[PDB]
């Protein structure tokens, strides 16, 4: 489905 | 301060339904809930962020969470299994990203039968003469077994005081039935402390049993969460 | 046979001459299915075969709200590794991350990977545990300890065991019908 990235 | 979880210890029979919540820190707008086995390893569930969803993990659809306008967020569970026996954590990050706060943990164990749940039977054995004339050092085995579940804290409790120096617990509660466990401890005491006949020793054992709500089966005293002592004094010889 | 289910992640950083443009990538086995590119009149996920053309239309506008906000985050952290290594405000730079999860014939998982990149080399990744990181130089020593602090190993771990297994299946029951 895709990654829900967050930061870093 | 910290983050509030409740309630921490709930017996539901199979096929029910619990609501465990949250309150977080106070401004935090970030969630997350954990499902932990008594297994290993840790299951993310779902995290919300300032009342809506952010990002679904191993959540089941049978179970429902939301968050609320004072940020707190409620785990609705529905059609309970055995395998959702576990225990759930609460972190609160202030924002997504950041550090995040577990609360307390709550303790879930869903049971076939309600009937099944029944409290303890603890007993204190003192040391034996032979271990405090050769070893010097004596031993308090702590027996408390046929509970269910195991919804069990053990504590030592010397002159009305807890202790945790010199104790030893078993990490795991052992099986001996279906629907009957038990659990040891042993409390190790030097020879001059044990045989002084002033001091008094006390094993008492928590038990966390049914709630208020839980209708019980008449014909028997009802399972209610409460703890057992098995207290003994000082002997000298 | 293994299947497996791959997304690439593009950061690419031009100072001045524009705005970061940003772009997924995303690869059930080895043929692109899915793409999200920055520079378009009205950006949004395209399918890029016949079987993914016969997703709902709730999923394409799902994802694109979530890739449109991987977009913003990114384009923050360009930034925010500038601060790290002390680069020039005027520069341009890369980000590059690989997810993706390969199940065996059985169905079940036999390997799960997430590999940050910068300016063509390694930064951090996910291990083989699937709960501890390797970062690479002083700056990814920095982050590591942000995720661990923000508990985010449990959140990668949980969409490489789970979302990613359960998607790599319905996607690859679309492509094996049509």
């Amino acid at each position: 489905r895709g990654y829900v990235y967050q930061g870093l | 301060s910290g983050v509030v979880q409740s309630p921490r210890h709930i017996i539901k029979e199979k096929g029910g339904r619990s609501v465990l919540t949250c309150i977080p820190i106070s401004g935090h707008s970030n969630v997350v809930w954990y499902q932990q086995t008594l297994g290993k390893e840790l299951k993310f569930l779902i995290q919300h962020y300032e009342k809506v969803e952010r990002d679904k993990g191993f959540l089941p659809c049978r179970f429902s969470v939301q968050q609320f306008d004072d940020y707190h967020s409620e785990m609705n569970m529905s059609a309970l299994e055995l395998e959702d026996s576990a225990m759930y954590f609460c972190a609160s990050s202030l924002r997504w990203g950041d550090e995040q706060y577990f609360g307390p943990g709550t303790r879930l164990t869903v049971v076939e039968d309600l009937r099944n749940v029944t409290p303890p039977k603890v007993s204190l054995r003192e040391p034996s003469k032979a271990e405090i004339a050769n070893k010097q050092k004596a031993t308090l085995q702590c027996q408390a077994r046929g509970f269910f579940p195991d919804h069990v804290e053990l504590s030592w409790w010397v002159n009305g005081k807890e202790v945790h120096s010199g104790v030893s617990t078993d990490p795991q509660a052992y099986k001996e039935s279906n629907y009957s466990y038990s659990l040891s401890s042993r409390l190790r005491v030097s020879a001059t402390f044990w045989h002084n006949p002033r001091n008094h020793f006390r094993c008492q054992v928590q038990f966390h049993g049914l709630s208020e709500e839980d209708k019980w089966p008449e014909g028997s005293p009802k399972p209610v969460t409460q703890n057992i002592s098995a207290e003994a004094w000082g002997r000298a010889d | 046979g293994p299947h497996s289910l791959r997304y690439f992640v593009t950061a690419v950083s031009r100072p001045g001459l524009g705005e970061p443009r940003y772009m997924e990538v995303g690869y059930v086995d080895d043929t692109e299915f899915v793409r999200f590119d920055s520079d378009a009149e009205n950006p949004r996920y395209e399918p890029r075969a016949r079987w993914m053309e016969q997703e709902g239309p709730e999923y394409w506008e799902c994802e694109t709200q979530k890739a449109k906000g991987n977009e913003q985050s990114f384009r923050v952290d360009l930034r925010t590794l500038l601060g790290y290594y002390n680069q020039s405000k005027g520069g341009s730079h890369t980000i590059q991350v690989i997810s993706g999860c390969e199940v065996g014939s059985d169905g079940r998982l036999l390997r799960g990977y997430q590999q940050y990149a910068y300016d063509g080399q390694d930064y951090i990744a996910l291990n083989e545990d699937l709960k501890t990181w390797t970062a690479a130089d002083m700056a990814a020593l920095i982050t590591k300890h942000k995720w661990e602090q923000a508990g985010e190993a449990e959140r990668l771990r949980a969409y490489l065991e789970g979302t990613c297994v359960e998607w790599l299946r319905r996607y690859l029951k679309n492509g094996n019908a049509t």
